[PDB]
């Protein structure tokens, strides 16, 4: 409004409209700042930066003003706490214990009641010392190093190799002897691995709360939980590699060696990869919604009446508790997002929705580490490739999905040999898209699976005949017709061949083609048409 | 629906077709087309170039066994048919996610090199140097990669979505255009390895983009159902946006002889793939052709003539100027 | 006792590109604009209904909040269960600066009563109680109205609902202290610092 | 449209104003165009097509709610009569009657409410739509392979409607002028040969086997009629 220098009634612009509107407004200021026709590329870039910077600083000053602090609302009977800010409402939700310990200032961390962390005072103290080391790492990670980790997740690089590179760079640059201080606090920790395992384990009415604000607050809780826990998992992996390099402060040990290697490697693989997959999933309606808010509204919320009933709440008389219910909802939603549910629905919904891209990227980020819904992911990815026009990759993905066909309800609903039923489904799809060459190739493969079912073989060979005839492949259509085991369908295909070749004036091929005992069927057909038709001749009589 | 002006029979299905955009020193225009397992190099001469030709003289010069379905073909600028030192060089992408560089003397010396490193399907590739030493490729791994002829990766740009088309800038050194499936067109400087600028399409998915060789300020693309034109540096917003096809546009190519003429193709569809030739001064296509199932679209270097590959045929449309 | 020690701030993102179509209401009390009056700091407050914790109540997970700055009061009804139609009102009390903490809400068996103190005026708003709005259990969720839906039907110029604070014994200048309530007999009472150092009721 | 808009009340004022004085063309068009659908009258007075077809569909819908509040068969008959009378009004004009949009859209309603398959064929014959022209439309709609029929789980029902049209024709041959019959019987034998090839390419079932038997019996009767 201020950059435009103009009293225009701001329409309630959609956000996309607002983005286009910002872009055009700043581009116009840049074009006005370019006085000469011969601006060097460097001088042009400098002018671009200066103009966007100026727009950004202006948004900042308004955001500061709207962010100004109001007051507190506490509900006496429900204990709901709200922070009233100048521009928006915030809700205060109880923090989980893991997040509490990571986020509390180092000075207050020394006054935590160890009895709340664990009934075990020593486990409580070890968790406290571990959390202090994680924070000493967190405090020395440069932005370049934080980006290098997040880039590695996005590019599906190994987060472990990247945590190791970050650790090499931290050590090359250890000007403050921090590595010595982390080493000293780790020496005060009695069982760093139990404390690591506790952290990893704690990190592992439908109409009600159906509003968009409630949806956004709940899904932002998920984003912040997943981001904090992603950093905890990165620093925990770098610390775990340091603990391995420092552990060589001893001989490997056979008993310790075998036990530690199998147990730790299995637990760890089932740990860092799972955390990375959860973070990727978290990263993945006139209101702006996130893809997680969309999934919550369309799929996850419909299951909440069941989550509420399974918990022994068979007494309709228990009062609603906010703390218990939000914690349960958020944990159940993490399991569904976290690629640990057989729901097989967010990806399918994306495939059946206008958006497909985001679904390809969601499946790309999920498949390497999540073993839940793998068949359903390949099915969704196959739909995305089919819409992208990449039909061969789609077929490979549909073929991989078929293996989770065991104990599968979605594929069972299509039926109310399994491979031949699947190929018949893909054949219908390729026919509706209008790809007759691929229909012939797939129908030829499907004849191999049809083994002893002469009826399916007759139907598939009749389909091959039809598509070759439609394409004008007269020799291949004739060859396909001779292979039909059903004499009734073979005669109907023969009638179709004779008619289509006569209409196309391809009379030479028709003469060459060696009809068996059916030379008089042709004469009878042409005679029936000839006498039936009017005197105006064409070429049936000829 | 106009019939094709000329039609040439092919051994198998044509998955991609590209005219040589460079001067090969021959009277005929070189054409490459990719089948299921082969690449054919042919010479085309047209009655419009030589009055001694009745219609189209089509001569197969060489066939290369590929073993995989070819998805994109790029000509090298070094390609020459001169009798003193004949050199054929082109690059191909296939369904195996590999690039193959073919080199031939049109005699007995036939070499190919395999380049590996894309983790997803390659959607498009081009030679990105005037000297023909460097290849740019884009794919479903969300990368744009630059390769030498030795198959060493020189550079890599991380994309935000699948790269759908790549084009070298016709006059400006070091400028690569990359079209992303989510509607973003980015320009990269290959000297600085930086993104210079982006354009955004109003529709998605963005499927193909091309530079106007006659007016290097114009970019054309297809996204969703529509064709989209930008004029640089005036705006990041489209200058024109109009319907190309009733169901999904696939390829966009600028005419090499006219800055106001371009061709679009519909997606490999049940209604036989339509080719639409557009002129910017007209609200409707100037020509609508039908190809039963066709992939690849290329323009002749000199003539107002475009080619589309189909089921065992090449189809040519001459546009009256 | 799960000693819930720390909390985290969750932004209830107003992602509605509809600014809650603030039913802008302007109140013109019979009072003159004081040039150079005290600038009060911006303030906020909230109110929770009786029986809001009751699962069968029509007031379940419902509450009111407000922001006041200069001459403007923004009132909002929120339900965590159902999106309320017409749930936001912007009351502008022209020439009167709203007191920091000058807004009070009182509930009765039949009505919600909003009591407002400014630098110069006192106001009473009477809204139907949510339990009296709905006589039929069969209401489709998409049409549940806020208590604010019919606020434009209240006669704000009724002398039963607005009063101007006399200059003597009058309010002390630059004070922010105020309180308001309902008596047992349904009377509306407003208390503020007197210029004499006493309490004016 | 009276009967359409809950007996349109304004239609009473409109009909009284139309009786009380002679009206000028412009006034008439604007007013009645916007007011109630009248493309046949517009065509007559003169003597967007897609927009006119949409308006006709909207008018049919009105009939449809009025009839929602009536017997399933009573509603059907009401709609039949209304459509018939208003089509006879615009019968000589094809621009004031989407011949293709109307058949497609009404067959979608037959599927949605699930009525008889002879309904559209019978209605169009009673309008005096020639059996050859009606067959051309059905053959075109079938060859168009509209995904809508598969989505409604009823393409076999569409082909049964086609069968009913052709059977009615066989049984009452005077429905085609004596001077076309031979050419039309040949066209039917060619069309049935195509339908039998497509039916034999599908999976086998009881109902399908009965339909194949019915068409072979019909082919043999048409060959005797040729």
């Amino acid at each position: 409004q201020i950059l435009r220098k103009g009293s225009g009634r701001v329409l309630d612009l959609s956000w996309e409209e607002l983005r286009k509107d910002v872009t055009l407004t700043v581009e116009n200021e840049i074009q006005n700042a370019v006085i000469d026709y011969d601006v060097s590329q460097e001088e042009f870039r400098q002018i671009n930066i200066e103009n966007w910077c100026k727009f950004y600083t202006c948004c900042l000053q308004y955001q500061e003003t709207l962010s100004r602090p109001l007051a507190l609302l506490v509900h006496p009977d429900t204990n709901m706490v709200c922070l009233l800010r100048k521009g928006f409402l915030s809700f205060l939700a109880p923090c989980s214990l893991v997040e509490h310990l990571y986020l509390v200032p180092a000075e207050h961390l020394l006054t935590v009641d160890e009895s709340v962390i664990s009934d075990d005072i020593d486990a409580a103290s070890d968790i406290v010392n571990l959390i202090q080391c994680l924070r000493m790492i967190a405090d020395y990670i440069s932005e370049d190093m934080a980006y290098l980790m997040e880039s590695a997740c996005c590019h599906l690089q190994s987060p472990e190799r990247v945590a190791e590179q970050i650790l090499e760079d931290l050590i090359a640059n250890d000007i403050d002897n921090i590595m010595e201080n982390i080493q000293n606090k780790l020496q005060d920790t009695r069982n760093p691995i139990r404390a690591i395992g506790f952290l990893l384990q704690n990190m592992d009415l439908s109409t009600l709360y159906g509003s968009i604000t409630a949806s956004s607050v709940v899904c932002q809780a998920i984003c912040k939980i997943s981001a904090t826990r992603f950093l905890i998992c990165r620093d925990l992996l770098i610390l775990q590699h340091l603990l391995l390099r420092l552990g060589d402060m001893a001989l490997i040990g056979a008993g310790q060696l075998l036990h530690s290697q199998q147990e730790l490697i299995p637990r760890a693989a089932q740990l860092l990869l799972s955390y990375y997959m959860i973070r990727w999933g978290s990263q993945c309606t006139s209101g702006i919604q996130t893809i997680v808010e969309l999934f919550f509204e369309d799929v996850a919320r419909k299951h909440f009446p069941h989550v509420f009933i399974q918990s022994g709440a068979s007494q309709l008389q228990e009062p609603l508790n906010w703390s218990d219910l939000i914690k349960r909802i958020t944990n159940y939603l993490l399991q569904l997002l976290w690629p640990s549910n057989p729901n097989f629905q967010f990806a399918e919904c994306l495939m059946r929705n206008c958006q497909y891209t985001q679904l390809q990227e969601y499946v790309r980020l999920l498949l390497p580490w999540c073993q839940v819904n793998v068949g359903s992911c390949h099915f969704m990815l196959a739909q995305c490739y089919l819409v992208a026009g990449e039909g061969h990759k789609a077929l490979d993905c549909f073929s991989q999905a078929a293996s989770e066909v065991e104990r599968e309800d979605f594929l069972e609903k299509l039926i109310r040999s399994p491979r031949l039923q699947y190929y018949n489904r893909v054949l219908r799809l390729l026919e509706d898209v209008g790809l007759p060459e691929l229909v012939i190739q797939l129908a030829t493969i499907a004849i191999g699976e049809a083994s002893d079912d002469w009826r399916s073989q007759a139907a598939l060979r009749t389909r091959i005949f039809k598509h070759h005839l439609d394409m004008g492949h007269n020799n291949q259509a004739y060859d396909a017709l001779t292979q039909i085991p059903d004499p009734s369908r073979q005669l109907d295909c023969l009638r179709q061949l004779v008619v289509v070749l006569c209409e196309r004036s391809q009379l030479q091929d028709l003469v060459e083609f060696p009809y068996v005992n059916l030379h008089n069927e042709v004469v009878g057909i042409i005679e029936s048409r000839a006498r039936a038709v009017d005197l105006m001749t064409h070429n049936y009589y000829e | 629906a106009s019939n094709a002006t000329y039609t040439v029979d092919c051994e198998d299905y044509v998955h991609v077709v590209e005219f040589n955009p460079f001067d090969s020193g021959e009277a005929g225009s070189l054409l490459a087309y990719g089948g299921i397992s082969y690449v054919v190099i042919a010479s085309c001469r047209f009655q419009e170039e030589d009055s001694t030709v009745e219609g189209i003289e089509f001569k197969t010069l060489k066939t290369f066994h590929h073993g995989e379905r070819v998805v994109a073909i790029a000509w090298s600028p070094e390609t020459r048919c001169d009798a003193l030192l004949p050199l054929l060089r082109f690059a191909t992408a296939a369904g195996d996610k590999k690039i193959r560089i073919f080199t031939s003397d049109f005699q007995d010396k036939n070499e190919y090199k395999v380049i590996e490193g894309h983790s997803g399907y390659i959607n498009d590739l081009v030679f990105c140097s005037p000297e023909g030493t460097d290849i740019a490729s884009v794919g479903d791994d969300h990368t744009c990669r630059i390769w030498d002829l030795d198959g060493k990766q020189i550079a890599m740009f991380i994309l935000r979505s699948p790269g759908m088309s790549v084009a070298w800038h016709p006059e400006g050194a070091f400028k690569l255009m990359v079209a992303e499936k989510t509607g973003t067109i980015r320009f990269y400087d290959l000297t600085t390895h930086q993104a210079i600028l982006s354009l955004e399409s109003v529709q998605v998915p963005l499927m193909s983009a091309d530079w106007c060789v006659r007016n290097t300020l114009r970019i054309g693309a297809v996204a969703g159902n529509d064709w989209i034109i930008w004029e640089m540096p005036r705006s990041s917003y489209p200058q024109d946006n109009k319907p190309a096809h009733a169901d999904r546009a696939r390829m966009f190519r600028w005419s090499k002889c006219n800055e106001n003429v371009f061709a679009t193709t519909g997606y490999p569809g049940k209604m036989k793939s339509q080719i639409a030739i557009h002129h910017l001064a007209h609200p409707q296509p100037i020509l609508i052709g039908t190809a039963p199932v066709g992939s690849g679209l290329s323009w002749h270097r000199r003539l107002p003539l475009c080619v589309v590959g189909g089921y065992r045929k090449l189809f040519f449309w001459l546009t009256e100027m | 006792v799960n000693l819930e020690r720390s909390y985290m701030e969750l932004i209830g993102a107003e992602r509605e590109t509809s600014r809650r179509n603030f039913r802008d209401l302007s109140l013109r009390p019979d009072v003159n604009l004081v040039i150079g009056g005290p600038k009060y700091a911006d303030c906020a407050g909230g109110y929770c209904y009786s029986e809001s914790s009751s699962l069968l109540s029509a007031t379940r997970n419902r509450f009111l909040h407000w922001t006041s700055y200069a001459d403007t009061l923004e009132l909002v009804e929120i339900s965590l269960d159902i999106n309320l139609v017409n749930n936001a009102v912007r009351l502008r009390i022209l020439n009167c600066s709203i007191l920091p903490g000058g807004v009070h809400i009182c509930e009765t068996p039949n009505n919600i009563v909003v009591l407002i103190l400014t630098n110069q005026t006192v106001h009473r708003l009477i809204l139907p109680h949510p339990s009296r709005m709905y006589r039929s259990e069969i209401i489709s969720d998409s049409h549940i109205q806020s208590i604010f839906t019919d606020i434009g039907k209240t006669n704000f110029h009724d002398p039963s609902n607005t009063y101007v604070i006399p200059a003597i014994p009058g309010r002390a200048p630059n004070t922010t202290a105020s309180t308001a309530w309902l008596s047992s007999d349904g009377e509306a009472l407003f208390a503020l610092p007197s210029i004499s150092g006493g309490i004016l009721v | 449209l009276t009967r359409q808009y809950s007996h349109h009340s304004t239609v009473g004022d409109a009909v009284s104003q139309l009786d009380s004085q002679l009206m000028d063309i412009t006034k008439m068009f604007g007013q009645y165009a916007d007011p109630f659908r009248l493309s046949e009258c517009k065509l007559a007075i003169i003597h967007d097509p897609i927009l006119v077809q949409t308006l006709w569909q909207d008018i049919i819908d009105k009939e449809l709610s009025d009839s929602m509040g009536n017997s399933s068969v009573d509603r059907m008959q009401s709609l039949h009569l209304k459509i018939t009378s208003l089509g006879k009004i615009y019968a000589s004009t094809p621009r004031y009657f989407p011949l293709e949009f109307l058949v497609k859209y009404l067959e979608q309603q037959v599927c949605n409410f699930s009525w008889d398959a002879g309904f559209v064929t019978y209605t169009m014959q009673e309008i005096n739509v020639p059996v050859p022209k009606l067959l051309e439309v059905y053959d075109h709609l079938f060859k168009a392979r509209d995904p809508w029929w598969s989505r409604m789980k009823k393409p076999l029902h569409l082909l049964e409607s086609i069968y009913i049209l052709l059977s009615g024709y066989v049984q009452e041959p005077s429905k085609v002028p004596s001077y076309e019959r031979r050419r039309f019987t040949t066209l039917c034998l060619d069309a049935i040969s195509c339908y039998l090839v497509e039916l034999q390419s599908m999976d086998p079932a009881p109902a399908l086997l009965n339909t194949v038997s019915n068409f072979k019996s019909l082919q043999a009767k048409l060959e005797r009629l040729s």
